[PDB]
Formats: C-alpha cells, structure tokens, sequence
C-alpha cells in the first residue's frame, strides 16, 4: 500500500516541515491532497511519473520532491494557520482513472505559539448500581478533557487486551469554550459490559488516551511540564 | 524484421516552365523505421534553403516528409532529391522528370 | 465532409532520433508535438495555439511524459517476450472519424517493429492478436474489464467531442475548398500509341476522384492513377492516366467536371 | 466544473439507501466512488463509465451518460456502514473532481427500548429508541455529547447513549437533558 508520515504533528507558525510518502505498488503517478470541512479533495501537488512533478488546485506555501518511483515529499517552507489540515498521498497504477491509493493521512495543526497545548485529563466513571439493577448491564464511561490540539486516539483495555465490542467514542470532541478561538477539547467514551462481567472482581478496565503534542527538538520555556506526545490513563476494577 | 525503403517523389509545386519561378517539392513516403536523410541537388550539388515537414506518421506505420525549395528551372539545370535510408546501401539519386 | 482526429505514439529502443515521439492530427494537418527531447507537449497549427490556453500545453506536457515512461517499459517487455535485442520500434494510433453521412469510426492499434500487433475492436471490446506475444499481452489487457469500457468511452464520445472542437477552431483551413484546376494532355509515346493525362492541382481537401470514361461510359482499359500529392502551398494534386470517344471525370467536394477529349 | 451529492443521509440498519450524484464535468471519462470511514483513507468502491448498474455485494453503482448522473445503492445496511462517500468524475485531461460527501448515518434497529438517564460517579442518557435526538448544551459550563451507537456484539444487542457533565453545583441528571425532546416514559432513577 502508501505508507505516509506523520500521523499527527504540531507546528509553530514559520516553521519547515516535510511529510513523507512511499509506495512499493510499482505505481507511476502520485498525489499531494489536503482534505478540510464541508469541501471535496484539493490536490496540492502531483507527479505523473518518476522526473516530473506539477502544481494541482492549491499550491501556494508548498512544495514536492518525487525522490525516485517510490516515494513523493510534500514540504511546507513556512507554516501558515491556513494549512491545518488533513494531508493525505495517493499513487495511481497510471494516469486515465486507474483507482487511487490512499496513505494512511497526516493531521497537521499550525499554531502561531505551543501555550496552549495540553495533553488531556483522563477519568473513569464506574456503572451506575441502578442501571446493573435495572439492566442487568453495565456502561463504564470515559471523559478525556481540556485538550489542545484535538491529537487524541482512545482505546479501552480489558485485562490488558483492546476491545471493541460494547464500545462507542465520540467520533469528533467537543469545544469546551465555544466562543474562544484557541477552546481546549474534551471528548468522551462508553464501554457496555454485562451486569456479571462488571461484578467480577479480577476484571480490570482501563480507558487509555494517545496524545500527540510537542516533540523532544520542540522548544519549551512555560513553568508547567512539556505537554509532549504521551498516554494518559483511567481505570476501574470490578466490584460486587 | 520487415524493413521498408522508402518511396522518393520529385516533381514542382505548378506546372513547370523554363525560366518561371515554382518550388520543387521531393516526397519522400512509405519507409520504415524512421531514420532518413534527404537533399535537393541542382547539378548533384547540395541545395541549401531547403525547408521540411516535420517527420510524420501513416496508419500503415510508415513515415513520410516532404523537402522543398523555391527554384527557376531551365533546359540546362539538372534537379534531384537525394535520400539516404537504412534498406539502401548507398545513398538514392531520384532525378526530377521536368514535369 | 469526413474529418479524422488520431494521436500517433513511436517509441524506439537504443536509437542512434528521439526514443519517443507523439504526433497529432486533424485530417492531413499536424497539431500537437512531443518528443523525449524537449519533453513539452506543443502546437502544429496556430488554430491549436491560438484556441487553447497554457493550462492545456502544461497538463498534456506532463501526461505525455508519464507515457513516454510507460511506452518505454512496454517496449523493453515486448523486447523480452521476442527475446529481441538491439533497436526495435513500438507504435500506437488512436482517433476517430466523423463522417460527412454522419456515422463514426473509433480506432485503436498497436505495432511492433512497424507491424500490426494488437487491434482494438471498440464494438466487442476484445483484442485481436497477430501472434503467440501478442496474445499474453491481448490476455493481460483484457483481464481489466473497466479500462475496455473506458477505451470504448473514449472512442465513441471523447474522441469525437475533441474532433468537433478542433474542427471549428480550424474551421477556417479545415472546412475551406479550393477548386482542382485540370487539364488534359495528349502525347504519341511508343510510335502508334497516344497517351491522355488528366492533371489537376491546387485543389483543397486532398480527397478527389479522377476517371477516365468512354463514349459515356466506364472503361474497360486500365487506368493509371497518380497519388494525391501535397504540392507545399496546403494544396494538392493528383493526376490519372489512359492509352489508346474520352473525357476525363473530376469529383471535388460536390462538384463534378467533364473534360472532353 | 462541479460535482453534487447530499451532505449526510440517515438510513435505518436493515434498508437500504441510495447516495446520488451528479456531476457536471469538462467532458467524461469516468465516475467514481470512494467509502472514507471516520479518521480513515478513503478506499475505491466503484467505477462506472458505460451505462448500466454494477453490483459488487451488498454495494451498486449505476451510471446514466445521458443525465450526467450516477447513483451508489446500499442493501441490506449495517452499522459498519457508517462512513463518508465520495463520489468523484473525471473530466476530459483526465483530472479528478472530488465531491465534498456524503455522510451516512445508520439507524440502529432497537427491539426492545428502555429509556433512562443514569447518574455515574456524569449523567448518562441511554437505551432510547432511534428516533430520539440529542440536542447540544445551551450553558458554557454544561457538555453534552451526540448520540453514539454501541454494539455488544456477542449478545446481539445495540444501544443509544448520549452523556452530559459539569463540575457546576446547580447540575442534575433530572436537568442535564431538559434542551432534548425525551421519551416520556425515560427513567429516572
Ligand atoms: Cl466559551
Ligand atoms: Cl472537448
Ligand atoms: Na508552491
């Protein structure tokens, strides 16, 4: 497939940044998009094939490299709010429709200063007695809050395994100051067990938060800790 | 491997008269592969404002190009169209029928 | 009248010459070029210049060089398959027709070593094969069913939507006629046999039918036919033939002529 | 050059649901659609260029030429089906136009509804039938979330829930959801 880097990234305005793309599909034209709300795809850059490369829709604040056959850099000379986005590289078999293969996307999020990162609060909520009474089944919820930016994956862990079945997170967070333009985030999580599963004892629950913030080269001079890339956790045992 | 000579036409833009300007058109069709080399002779010498077509392509895979060169004929002057081909050992003299 | 739009491709191996050239064109006139050696796609007529704007040189500039790339490895497995080294050449012609009695045409073929390969038949969406090498290259493409659909597509309405197009941005040289001016010559050759030439020229389009008849009517005799020929001004001539009542029968873009002997 | 689809469709799990586009292209050379899961690639469904309906499972796409019109049919619809879909044509130099999505959203079926709202030591809005919707906090110091559907996939059984919070003094969970129209018969423990 497209293998694309980095998943998440933060940047201060004016800041250099390349994000990389390979592909090992033997493919000869590659695509540079950013994807935004409420719009279609914009192509920034594409290479037909491997010595050539040309402007898309939106070119301006960036630049490409097709390196070999394999690989297409996208840069970004000098950061800009505007280009928080999500980037993804397509490659293409050839250039009359064959289909698109897409990386995985790259969420960049450009900031004109890092004081207001942070990583998120993590707390979990146990099974109210009611609902188990009521139900014979037991939702535990996580709340992951005061965030910035919205760089989070949310997983739950039952007996140090991920788990999926019962389980639903909000697919985007919630502004937790509307009117603000800089608003931290806070974004929240169900796991749905049985009345009986949730009453044994031994059985560990464990809501887990990625974040990704600021990096070991990024400059930190705040009094408070670094808000880096880290996991922020919550659990709960069973009880009867 | 089919490789074919080319077919080498000489003859004037207008019918021809001694001592009327006219160009003298050399065609030169039905060849393959694509290398070539073509001169307008007057008097077996290499004429120089000679202009061409740009090589181009038949649906029978072949190519063709036409050489030209604006020329006065006369009884005394003799016109040809020389064309060098990889099918010919040496290069081909076609001389101009004077129409 | 009928009017043809192709899109001719030449890739060479190891050439002593470009390794690839694509040429376009609009009935007998050349308008697009492209070769490995400028690597732009450009121009031939300035009807073409002058309708389209840069943003269509600068696209098909870097969709020509993505099939220069492609044309090259087709070449190198065609070369393979052969077990053939050296120089040989691989040739490409698509386009269509548009009839004056309003049917179409749509065409796409293949050549190696200027030698019909693979032929593209638009109405069954099948490959015809010349040999053994063709036919695995026949059985790969035709594994994809959707770029078939997208060729007969491209054929049927693409092609003609860009014939039509051209067409009325060179309608000023495409859509002019120019009269054949004709004569008849008469020479005793051999001792004994006299020979009737029928001449024309300056005539625009090329095509034109020439005939030699008989107290009214068709010979029985045979007829020399010289080619149509470009005469280097954008217009043609052509002449036919007869040894011995004769008149020579010119037809040009809807008018007919009788010259009497 | 412009390409139109419906911003989201809601559709019940079980039915099916078609997501149309029409696309007004410089000149045609194909119709594509992509599925976009949320936080996800999107990944080729269909393409189309002759006239017809093509089935790949549980997914169809038809193409009319003559309409400039194409439409992705869903069957049988299931909750994974939740995804973005992006219907994008080609035009004559063989360039993309990708349409803004279409977001679709299923409807659990819910058998057997038991509508409460749960305190949690957090206020938790759940097992409500799909017809109910979640309306947004009208306080700043109040956060409420959309509904979200869980599925306990081993008991063959899927829920609604909503969930409310506030570290203000003055909040309940009697008053959390007082902004959303509730089922009246929604228990309050
Ligand atoms: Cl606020
Ligand atoms: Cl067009
Ligand atoms: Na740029």
């Amino acid at each position: 497939g497209v293998t694309q880097t980095p998943k998440f990234q933060v940047l201060k305005t004016g800041q250099s940044m390349t994000l990389q793309c390979a592909q090992d599909m033997n493919h000869n034209s590659m695509y540079w998009y950013r994807q935004d709300p409420g719009m279609g795809l914009r192509l920034i850059y594409y290479s037909a094939s491997e010595g050539t490369t040309d402007k898309g829709e939106v070119p301006n604040g960036y630049n490409v490299s097709r390196l070999n056959k394999r690989e297409f850099s996208l840069r970004l000379e000098s950061a800009a709010p505007s280009q928080t986005s999500v980037y993804f590289c397509a490659s293409t078999l050839g250039q009359e429709g064959q289909p698109q293969h897409f990386g995985e996307g790259s969420r960049l999020t450009v900031l004109e200063d890092l004081k207001n990162v942070f990583p998120p609060e993590v707390a979990v909520f146990e099974p109210s007695e009611a609902e188990i009474s009521h139900t014979q089944k037991a939702t535990l919820v996580c709340l992951a809050t005061g965030f910035y930016p919205d760089h989070v994956e949310l997983s739950w862990w039952v007996n140090g395994k991920e788990v999926h079945s019962g389980v639903c997170t909000d697919p985007q967070p919630l502004k937790e100051q509307p009117a603000l333009n800089d608003s931290r985030y806070a974004l929240s999580s169900r796991l749905r067990v049985s009345a009986t599963f949730w009453q044994n004892p031994r059985n560990h629950f464990r809501c887990q938060v990625q974040f990704y913030g600021l990096s070991e080269n990024d400059e930190w001079t705040q009094d408070r800790a670094k808000p880096v890339t880290q996991i922020v956790s919550a659990e709960a045992w069973g009880r009867a | 491997m089919i490789q074919r000579t080319p077919k080498i036409q000489v003859y004037s833009r207008h019918p021809a008269e001694n001592g009327k300007s006219n160009f003298l058109n050399c065609y030169v069709s039905g060849f393959h592969p694509s290398d070539i080399e073509v001169d307008l002779l007057k008097n077996g010498e290499r004429i120089e404002k000679v202009e061409h077509s740009d090589l181009s392509f038949s649906k029978d895979w072949s190519f063709y190009l036409l050489y030209y060169t604006e020329f006065t004929p006369t009884e005394k002057d003799e016109y040809a169209c020389r064309v060098n081909h990889v099918t010919l050992s040496q290069p081909k003299i076609v001389k101009w029928d004077r129409d | 009248r009928t009017h043809s739009l192709r899109y001719f491709r030449l890739g060479v191996s190891d050439p002593i010459v470009p390794e690839f050239i694509s040429v376009g064109y609009v009935d007998s006139h050349p308008i697009t070029t492209y070769d490995s050696v400028t690597r732009q796609k450009e121009p031939r007529a300035p009807w073409m210049a002058e309708n389209l704007a840069p943003d269509h040189w600068e696209r098909y500039t870097q969709l020509l060089r993505g099939w220069q790339q492609m044309f090259k490895v087709e070449l190198k497995r065609l070369q393979r398959h052969y077990n053939h080294s050296g120089s040989h050449t691989y040739q490409r012609m698509i386009g269509c027709e548009l009839l004056e009695d309003g049917s179409t045409t749509g065409f796409l073929q293949y050549a190696y070593d200027g030698q019909d390969f693979l032929i593209f038949n638009k109405d069954t969406l099948s490959w015809l094969a010349v040999d053994n090498v063709a036919h695995t290259i026949k059985q790969a493409w035709e594994a994809n069913q959707h770029e078939l659909l997208y060729q007969k597509n491209w054929l049927e309405e693409e092609c003609i939507a860009w014939l039509k197009r051209f067409l009325e941005y060179g309608k000023d040289t495409l859509q002019r006629t120019e009269p054949p001016l004709v004569r008849v010559n008469r020479k005793e050759t051999f001792p004994g046999v006299t020979a009737l030439f029928c001449k024309a020229h300056g005539f625009y389009p090329p095509e034109i039918y020439m005939t030699w008849m008989k107290n009214g009517e068709e010979i029985v005799q045979e007829i020399d036919y010289g080619d149509i020929l470009p005469s280097g001004d954008g217009t043609y001539q052509a002449w036919a033939s007869i040894e011995l009542l004769y008149s020579c029968h010119v037809e040009h873009s809807g008018v007919h002529m009788v010259l009497q002997v | 050059q412009n390409i139109d689809q419906p911003t989201e469709m809601t559709a019940t799990e079980g039915a099916i649901v078609q997501i149309n586009c029409t696309y007004q292209t410089s000149g045609f050379n194909g119709l594509f659609w992509y599925q976009q899961h949320a936080g996800e690639a999107p990944t080729f469904l269909s393409y189309n260029v002759l006239d017809g309906l093509e089935e790949k499972g549980r997914f169809s796409s038809f193409l009319s030429r003559s309409k400039g019109y194409s439409y992705l049919l869903l069957k049988e619809l299931q909750m994974k089906d939740s995804a973005s879909y992006l219907c994008a044509g080609m035009d004559s130099n063989y360039q993309l136009i990708w349409g803004a999505g279409t977001k679709l959203i299923i409807k659990p079926d819910i058998q057997n509804p038991d509508p409460a709202v749960y305190q949690l030591r957090v206020c938790l809005f759940t097992d409500f039938d799909s017809q109910t919707n979640v309306s947004q906090s009208k306080d700043s110091d109040v956060y409420i979330t959309d509904k979200c559907v869980l599925d306990m996939r081993s008991m063959d059984f899927k829920s609604n829930s909503a969930v409310a919070w506030s570290n203000k003094s003055d909040f309940a969970c009697a008053n959390a959801f007082n902004n959303s129209i509730i089922p009246e018969d929604t228990f309050f423990p």
